[PDB]
């Protein structure tokens, strides 16, 4: 999962 | 927004998608190149190809369960091609390249069309 | 094999089918929640949730065009984690984290329990 | 384009  | 993204998402969708097209689950269509065909789901061809675009949103042909392509249109430059629409990889060779174009110039893949000329190009 | 990969194809696919969703494009199913409606793609729903998976490969199900899920369900949990199918996108939010945890749970979706999990115990 |  990231921070887009 | 503040969404947090999943990045291998699209991949595992696309990668289940083609497990249902192996297994022949929930195929809605045949596409008939020559004397060969080939099931598909209506919405993935849809999503990969400006011309399959076009059919499936007409109020007609959107529920025809056999498409027929032209008949200049190569099968193996087909299946290629429906293998990349799958799976995003292209099995591009000598062999096959200029089958492999022709046919996405048909189907309207505008990103095989490019790599086919640069990889042609730098063969001249 | 010998393939070239083009590492945008599934992320602009799943752009596509979220597209053919939103225009209610070849949707061939509806998800009842509770008072709430969802149209939806049976085979994305089917390549992201193992409840999906099982229900449209049962031989009868497979043909229904109307899907209940249990009382116990959340509208807009669901609402949230059918936008992350299409989009690979989360809505997690301190107000929303428990019932998309729940609903993922019940949809049998590993990486969205996964970071629910991880960001609850953070908070703890 | 690249090499998977
Ligand atoms: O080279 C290409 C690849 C391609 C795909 C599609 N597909 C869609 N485009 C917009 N909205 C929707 Cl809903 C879909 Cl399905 C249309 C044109 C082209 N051209
Ligand atoms: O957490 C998850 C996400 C998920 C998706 C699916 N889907 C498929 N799996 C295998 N082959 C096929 Cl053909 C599909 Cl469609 C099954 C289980 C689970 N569990
Ligand atoms: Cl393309
Ligand atoms: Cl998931």
């Amino acid at each position: 999962w990231v921070i887009p | 927004d503040s969404c947090i993204q999943f990045t291998r998402h699209a991949s595992d969708v696309l990668l289940n998608l083609n497990r249902l097209r192996s297994r022949d689950i929930l195929t809605d269509v045949v596409i008939v190149v020559s004397r060969e065909q080939f099931r598909a789901h209506k919405t993935v061809l849809m999503a990969c190809s400006g011309l399959f675009y076009s059919i499936f949103t007409d109020q007609l042909k959107c529920n025809l369960s056999v498409i027929n392509l032209d008949p200049e249109i190569n099968p193996e430059g087909f299946c290629i091609l429906l293998d990349f629409m799958y799976t995003s990889r292209l099995n591009l060779r000598e062999g096959n390249i200029m089958a492999v174009m022709a046919t996405a110039m048909y189907l309207q893949m505008e990103h095989v069309v490019d790599t086919c000329r640069k990889f042609i190009k730098a063969s001249e």
